[PDB]
RNA sequence: CCCGGCGAGGGGAGUGAAAAAGAACCUGAAACCGUGUACGUACAAGCAGUGGGAGCACGCUUAGGCGUGUGACUGCGUACC
RNA sequence: GUAACGGGGCUAAACCAUGCACCGAAGCUGCGGCAGCGACGCUUAUGCGUUGUUGGGUAGGGGAGCGUUCUGUAAGCCUGCGAAGGUGUGCUGUGAGGCAUGCUGGAGGUAUCAGAAGUGCGAAUGCUGACAUAAGUAACGAUAAAGCGGGUGAAAAGCCC
């Protein structure tokens, strides 16, 4: 707190509360007593604890039926409005794509889409496979996941 | 010298109940010109008694 | 009906001014009226102007009948406090309290 | 149900004449305390005066035991400093009889302002003669 | 299994000690320091 | 008329007619209780005193409510020394409705 | 996470204040006083809950005395004699007959005399 | 437009969804200060409550010893940290 | 100031003995209810027709919870057919508290399960602001001194002449 560390009053004398800072915690306009820094709030996951969460969620989608397989999911021009009827005639609103390469269409024609994220094998994290509702996976995301995990 | 306690409300108004003000028992009306005024003073209007004794 | 005045931010406190009011409450207003005027206060200045307020609106903007008006209601409210620094002795500083009123009188002739 | 109390409006109280002749002056307080409070009553409530009007004759009579009459001393105080003023038995029997009997029903008496006002219905006479004949008042022998 | 569908395992997370919070809590006032000394006070403590 | 029975650590001086509130019993709403240890029966002129109960005397009611009694606070505090404990409270109690005494 | 206490703060003061209506001055006001006040007063009600069973307990007694006196017994031997007959009619009865059935009372005084006898 | 000193301030009118948003202006708590109504209080002694409890007022109930407010009288009772 | 039974008063209402009755506590019992610690038959993620016992408590240790702000769940759910906040009322929970609802308010709030804390104030001669009290009290600052007429003005002891 800016100011100085002039005692504001004597310490004995007047009949006023001992004082020895303006910037007291006790003070208005004072320093806050355990005043925050900045910190890194990210954990330690244990490499094995990772994958395990992963095979965990993977697994419960299965008995869960939200996660789909397909042999590919292509949609052939960077359009929202192909890949939206695509969703509409799979019956998915809230989905995870997971393919094995970027497809450039794919990314594009779902970024406008908030429900859906397209991600590729490695970028999966266990969060959005919790968050969404149906995942879909490529027949070729799969071998990648299953090479990863194991 | 000063007080151990602050006094209450109640004792404050117990030592007022004495500070109220006594209105004109009565206004007096002039025999003349039938102005009322305080008893024994002259009305405003310069009468006192039914005598015009002042200019205004 | 009945017919408000009021005088806001009226320099006298409260006390003061209640101490008039207190003596024309529930009267008639020709009788309020005449004990205001010969009573030697400044409030009753200040308490006279706002009765003569409230019967000229119960005139002019309500119906009538001077004669069949009446104190109904009449109290008196503080004010905000003007504040001020009296020098005293020794560099002490007091800090005085100039005390404004709000001065409300209700007026009925019903 | 909630137990009965006794309403000072519909309580009925009656009047009784007792003569103190010859009789113990503590024996004899202790049952005037005993009627005046409403003990003897099964409708007896303590915050509410049960009791009866009781007339007492003779108190220029009242008899005490050992040497008190000599030796029981009155004492009270005025309220300047000095002011601790004595009266033996005899003496106050001598000047107010009636004050002996009073006094000691009631210390007797709850203290307090229905204690005080139990005590009004003792009316205490120096003599056998008494002006409350229109009361229809009752003999009782303590 | 969904992210309001995910609790941790019981024994897991323990509340955490909160000292001067009032009488209820057994940690109020002195907030388990006792009375009067060295090992009271703010920063007060024998060196090992 | 009017009878005294004992029913739930306490004694009651009911007449019929009257619903007297008494400790829960483990009778529902839809249900007569027999309070057959009754200590005094009055006609007004005939009174019966239980040596120990009123050998023949039976008390019909009907069960009307259960329900919880007035929330009463109980406050625990211990001046200068840190303690103070608060607790809430409200008792069970069953209302019945007296159909019947006969001696 | 800056948390701010006055809606939380406002609702422990009205809760005790609320809970000293009918206290006189700074105690149905000013918490500071409103609080050792509603303590107060729950301690004695405590108290109370305790002190009200001896109270009427005293109070029937009285009147059983009364009216037991006026039937011709002390209570010391009216209680013995309900003993030794075997009557269980407990303190809150008896005193609410003596009140409200002066014959009725009159029979349990005769039991009385009787198991004296 | 009206009272007022060509005042302060206020009452109407009008604006506006709202002026119970009028510039001393969103919301508008508390202490504190008042007006009004109900109940109590001028023979009464103390942490001012608590337990009991009349009476009064106001609602309820189709009568029902229950609800709200007040609280004479009475038992107990010397605040908090 | 009685003031060396607490008082009244007591010749027992004192004392000694001999007894029988009563009062007397939050002790014991009785009725109802909560919780802890054990131990038990059916049977089982046990909870009970059950059973036994315990349950005053500072420092202090252990255990389980309430609520507050923020993050996710949430581009969802509630909300101008009235959010938060404020103020009452009713109901409810062992408690912190919670639910509903009138009025005000006039636009945001947030279940659930998790997560993180500037997380709970009556005290610190605490800090800031606001408002009391004393009190309509003291005082209005040199004891060089004012008085009248007229004027102006809503009003003149104080201004003008
Ligand atoms: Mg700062
Ligand atoms: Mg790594
Ligand atoms: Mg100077
Ligand atoms: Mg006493
Ligand atoms: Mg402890
Ligand atoms: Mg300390
Ligand atoms: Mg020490
Ligand atoms: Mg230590
Ligand atoms: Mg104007
Ligand atoms: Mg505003
Ligand atoms: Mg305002
Ligand atoms: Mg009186
Ligand atoms: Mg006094
Ligand atoms: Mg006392
Ligand atoms: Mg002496
Ligand atoms: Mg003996
Ligand atoms: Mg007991
Ligand atoms: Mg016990
Ligand atoms: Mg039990
Ligand atoms: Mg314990
Ligand atoms: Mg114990
Ligand atoms: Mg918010
Ligand atoms: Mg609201
Ligand atoms: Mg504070
Ligand atoms: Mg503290
Ligand atoms: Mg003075
Ligand atoms: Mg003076
Ligand atoms: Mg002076
Ligand atoms: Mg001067
Ligand atoms: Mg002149």
């Amino acid at each position: 707190v800016t100011g100085s560390g002039k005692k504001p009053w004597r310490q004995k004398g007047t009949g006023r509360a001992r004082s020895g800072s303006i910037k007291s915690p006790i003070w208005r306009s004072g320093g806050v007593t355990f005043a925050a820094r900045p910190q890194d709030h990210s954990q330690k996951v244990n490499k094995k604890m990772y994958r395990g969460a992963l095979k965990s969620i993977l697994s419960e989608l299965v008995r869960q039926d939200r996660l789909i397989v397909v042999e590919k999911f292509s949609v052939e021009a960077p359009k929202t409005k192909l890949l939206a009827q695509k969703l509409k005639d799979m019956a998915l609103e809230d989905v995870l794509i997971i393919t094995g390469e970027l497809d450039e269409n794919l990314f594009l024609a779902a970024r406008n889409l908030h429900k859906v994220d397209v991600r590729d094998a490695t970028g999966i994290d266990p969060v959005s496979l919790i968050a969404f509702d149906k995942v879909v996976m490529t027949a070729d995301a799969v071998k990648q996941v299953e090479e990863m995990l194991a | 010298a000063v007080q151990q306690n602050k006094p209450t409300r109640s004792k404050r108004g117990m030592r007022r109940s004495h500070d109220a003000l006594t209105a004109v028992t009565s206004l007096s009306v002039d025999k003349t010109s039938g102005e009322k005024h305080l008893r024994h003073h002259i009305t405003a209007d310069g009468y006192y008694r039914g005598r015009k004794v002042i200019a205004k | 009906m009945e017919t408000i005045a009021k005088h806001r931010h009226a320099r006298s406190s409260a006390q003061k001014v209640r101490l008039v009011a207190d003596l024309i409450r529930g009267k008639k207003v020709s009788q309020a009226l005449d004990i205001l005027t010969y009573t030697n206060k400044k409030a009753a200045v200040l308490v006279k102007k706002v009765l003569e307020s409230a019967i000229a609106n119960a005139e002019h903007n309500d119906g009538a009948d001077i004669d069949d008006l009446k104190v109904t209601k009449i109290f008196v409210d503080e004010g905000p406090s003007m504040k001020r620094i009296m020098p005293r002795a020794k560099g002490r500083a007091d800090r005085i309290l100039k005390r404004t009123s709000h001065i409300t009188v209700v007026v009925s002739d019903r | 149900m909630k137990t009965f109390t006794a309403k000072p409006e519909t309580v009925k109280r009656d009047w009784y004449v007792v003569d103190a002749t010859g009789k113990t002056l503590g024996r004899l307080a202790t049952e005037l305390a005993r009627r005046l409070r409403g003990k003897h009553k099964a409708e007896y409530t303590p915050h509410v005066d049960t009791g009866d009007y009781i007339i007492v004759l003779n108190a220029d009579k009242v008899a005490v035991t050992g040497n008190k009459r000599t030796d029981k001393v009155y004492y009270h105080h005025t309220g300047h400093i000095g002011g601790i003023k004595q009266a033996t038995f005899e003496e106050m029997i001598a000047r107010r009889p009636e004050r002996v009997i009073e006094i000691a029903v009631k210390g007797m008496l709850p203290k307090g302002p229905l204690g005080r006002a139990m005590f009004r219905k003792l009316k205490v006479y120096a003599g056998n003669e008494h002006n409350h004949a229109a009361q229809q008042p009752q003999v009782l022998d303590i | 299994m969904r992210l309001n569908t995910l609790s941790p395992a019981e024994g897991s997370k323990k509340a955490g000690k909160r000292l001067g919070r009032g009488i209820g809590s057994g940690l109020g006032k002195t907030g388990g320091r006792g009375h009067k000394g060295q090992k009271s006070r703010s920063g007060g403590g024998v060196r090992r | 008329m009017y009878a005294v029975f004992q029913s739930g650590g306490k004694q009651h001086r009911v007449s019929e007619g009257q619903t007297v509130r008494l400790e829960k019993l483990d009778i529902a709403t839809g249900e007569t209780v027999e309070f057959a240890e009754v200590l005094m029966i009055a006609n007004g002129e005939e009174v019966k005193i239980g040596v120990p109960f009123v050998d023949g005397g039976v008390i019909k009611a009907e069960v009307v409510a259960h329900g919880r009694g007035e929330k009463v606070k109980i406050v625990k505090f211990r001046r200068r020394k840190h303690y103070r404990k608060q607790q809430g409270h409200r008792q069970w109690f069953t209302d019945v409705k007296i159909t019947g005494i006969s001696a | 996470a800056r948390v701010k206490r006055g809606v939380i703060a406002r609702a422990r003061h009205k809760k005790i204040l609320k809970q000293a209506k009918g206290y006189y001055g700074a105690r149905s006001r000013v918490y500071r006083v409103a609080f050792q006040a509603v303590i107060k007063a729950g301690q004695y009600a405590y108290r109370d809950r305790r002190q009200r069973k001896r109270q009427f307990r005293q109070l029937w007694i009285a009147r059983i005395n009364a009216a037991a006196r006026q039937n011709g017994i002390s209570y010391s031997k009216f209680i013995n004699g309900l003993k030794k007959a075997s009557v269980e009619i407990d303190r809150k009865i008896l005193a609410d007959i003596a009140v409200f059935d002066k014959v009725a009372f009159t029979a349990l005084v005769e039991k009385a005399k009787a198991a004296l006898a």
